[PDB]
């Protein structure tokens, strides 16, 4: 929703790969 | 199911 | 203030700088009479009197 | 007789108000060039009197009126203006930064001054209203 | 009631001081939206509009009563930008100042009508 | 009390303006992404955030696009990231705007600040009203 | 609306920022052979006039507006230009660049000074508030 | 009129082209 | 009188 | 409808 | 008398 | 659950 | 003991201060070629946790240990020095400068953002302690 | 007189010259 | 008035001199000449102890004010008026450090005795509710 | 009793 | 115990040598 | 129970 | 004497104004060839430690010497100075720049933190007095 | 003498010689 909302749910990981 | 709540 | 009378200096050191330039430019010239440029202090202001 | 302390401070804080706006206004214009009527701007500056009418010992202060400041006009060689002199001096107004400056600090310190007389003065009106109480 | 009546004024004022500080933080904050005016009220217009309505009528016990729910004027720009925004930083600067001081006037001339009227009660 | 969202609206959009920024200059001789992709100039989209029909209100960023800007193209025919003619997409980042970009929006972060300081003091001061 | 110090400051403020505007703006045309037509840009400058007010005494800047200065536009000769003239003579335009540097300069001196100002009162503004509770 | 003052009509758009139209 | 004071509104509105 | 701010919309483009 | 109050009354006068 | 704060999780490393 | 937001933020600064500390550990011996036996000095870090005690993931940091980077060890070329294995490349720290300033300059913001928000606490609950006057 | 005392007499007044 | 209130005027009026003393060697630190043609001398204020009908402890006096005895400087300019028959012009003997700590260190005195003053009249002030 | 308060009391000087 | 609690005993003397035994 | 506090105790030093 | 708290911090007051005054001294002193015995200037360093007589652990602060550092002093060659030795060396302070500037920058910084905790302290006094009205 | 006590008898006063004697 709104990027400062509040959710029930986590928010899912982030990761930052170096290559896909 | 996504992110049900 | 100051600052104008010394952007008055600039602006006559620029104006002699652009003088010479021209007179550099005009070297090969046939009958070309040098500039020469002068400069003159305007009104001094008096304050109070001695 | 404290309730004419309200009538000194109240006319000094009105005083110092009008010194504060008139220094102001100098700064505001050290570098305007012309006047609602092309005039250069002078500027201007508050004279001080005691507000006491014949046959008061001590009163407040009063701003009995404005005068122009006398120094010389600045001249400034700009004969490419539009506004200018016979010989190209434009002529700028004679304010002096430094004395505005300190004059708005000053007119600001006895304004807070007048303003702690003030508050004082009522909290010993109260108190005298609970005199016997 | 006669109560407000006499502090009517003042809560109007402080009312629409807050309203018009809302908005000027709303220019401030919006100060770098492309094509965004700058808005904002007329104090004094406003203020006679407030100063100068019919709750339905409630025949019984579960009738349900009357259920309740200003103007902006565009800013005139001073300097043309190129992305449309048309907020300049010390015009609104100054009215926010000036806002924040009639605020905290209006909240002491409140402050101090209610103090009399206290004074006038407690013995 | 509108105030303190606005104002903080205002504040997390200008940290994502500088954020913004921030990524650009950090990439500006960047040659390729996780990806074959070169790498596309970032800009946040300020819009007005009004929640309620009262037409005004604080800023919101709407998306994060990459400038449609051309993109460089330099000669390095070894490189295998090379297209048909040898060429290689490099970033279009223009350094002084993004310098510029963090300085701005540094200065409407501060404004904001001394905006949301000076509403607190007032709605502070609010709560003493006759006590 | 605003009380007049703020008037006279805030005033003193936007003008300060027309002339820094006018000055980057010519700074930036510095090396401009045509503008949005084909005419070559000609240096703006801004005139500061005192408000005239109903007090006279006090009173801040405005701008009229802003004039494009009348001075001899540099000549260059590059006949092969199309906006050549007939003897071939591009026209550069007048912007001095020492000039505009120092009016930068004070431009920002006389801003910062206001702001100055308008800081020094506010405390005195708060302060005043205090007189009755 | 003057700059600073309050009016009932929004400023017209702020264009500035490259060339003339 | 002719001069007004710096606490005063816009002499000129 | 506010564009995108700072360095894009402060640059001279042909209008589309 | 009074006088002007500040910045012109205590610098340094002329001498008449 | 969190590891090292700062320098050594704030920048790009091989996966493992 | 300690009550809520203010162990909360004791937690925070004694976390912040150990981060610093560390912080200026690894900038200062950035160049040590040997520690006390022998082994090169290998760059330190903290590692944060959520104190949650059990069932609350909402509490303070606390520094579960010190950690030491496992990165590997800088290799410099000096056959001369003792310390010089068979090939003879010496062990230089993996201390990354720009990394611990940015690191110092974190810990120095938060350990002040924390030491606010205790003070805004301390100030709430002291106003608190006077609930109908 | 002592400063900070009283008296009956005012105190003349005060000029700098530039120039004897 | 009061004996603490007399104190604590006499000690603010006494820093307050001493301040404006150095305030006026500051300004005088490159001063060629006076109205008479004298160098200017740089001045500092005596403190005296004010207990005159109080023992031993009271306030602060300034005593007087008098010109400092360090020598003059002399620069050579020959030229100058004011120049002696070896061409030396006097100049002040205002040492800037010492200048610039006198005034810091007055005003740090100037406010620890404005609130000594402050806490003695709110102490009076209650005193004033005894008993009640 | 008392001497010049300041710099020049707490400035070393020839004996006398 | 952990860091900042209360401890029945004295924590162990500081020292730090420049070089090992 | 105590000695100097500051730069002559926080440096190390050889042992005695 | 000062109550307790009072003594504690002041106490704590006096020996830090002093552990500044001796940084100032070296500081002031870094460079001083000789002293009125011929000695060369030898760096003073004050010893702290707690003054708990009446059976008690924790008292405050007290300092107890002023004592002179034992680091080698600095060995100049300077064979014309009257002051050399046989060898023609001079002796030097051995001053820590850097270690004084740190002491003097840290004295302030608990000096201060003393200075709140006595404020503190009588702020809390000044409320016992009105214990139940 | 322990600093911040009260004696009966005066402080002696305190002289910073330049020279030796």
């Amino acid at each position: 929703g709104v990027p400062g909302a509040l959710s029930n749910q986590p928010a899912p990981p982030n990761e930052a790969p170096i290559a896909t | 199911a996504g992110p049900r709540s | 203030s100051s600052l104008w009378i010394a952007k008055t200096g600039l602006d006559a050191q620029q104006t002699n700088m652009d003088v010479i330039a021209n007179n550099l430019a005009n070297v090969s010239t046939n009958g070309f009479k040098r500039q020469r440029a002068v400069f003159e202090d305007l009104l001094y202001q008096t304050i109070r009197q001695p | 007789a404290l309730l004419n302390i309200f009538d000194i401070a109240g006319s000094a804080l009105a005083a110092q108000s009008k010194r504060l706006n008139v220094a102001a206004s100098n700064l505001a214009n050290a570098d305007s060039v012309t006047g609602p009527d092309g005039q250069p701007y002078r500027a201007k500056q508050v004279v001080f009197q005691v507000d006491a009418a014949p046959g008061q010992a001590t009163g407040g202060v009063k701003v009995a009126s404005v005068i122009e400041s006398q120094a010389p006009e600045k001249l400034v060689y700009e004969p490419g203006n539009p506004l200018a002199d016979a010989n190209g001096y434009v002529k700028m107004p004679n304010v002096d930064v430094v004395g505005e400056m300190v004059n708005t600090m000053s007119a600001s310190r006895s304004y807070q001054a007048n303003i702690e007389v003030l508050n004082t003065v009522k909290s010993m009106m109260l108190k005298t209203l609970t005199l016997g109480q | 009631d006669r109560l407000d009546a006499a502090l009517r004024f003042q809560q109007e004022a402080l009312n629409l001081r807050a309203q018009r500080q809302e908005i000027l933080a709303a220019n401030i904050a919006n100060a770098d939206t492309p094509g965004y005016q700058a808005r904002d009220i007329d104090f004094a217009s406003e203020l006679k509009k407030v100063m100068v309505g019919v709750a339905l009528t409630l025949t019984s016990s579960h009738h349900i009563p009357a259920q309740a729910v200003v103007d902006l004027l565009y800013r005139v720009p001073d300097q043309p930008s190129l992305d449309g925004n048309t907020v300049d930083m010390d015009r609104e600067r100054t009215q926010f100042a000036d806002n924040s001081l009639k605020y905290q006037m209006g909240l002491t001339v409140l402050g101090s009508q209610l103090k009399g009227m206290m004074n006038v009660l407690q013995g």
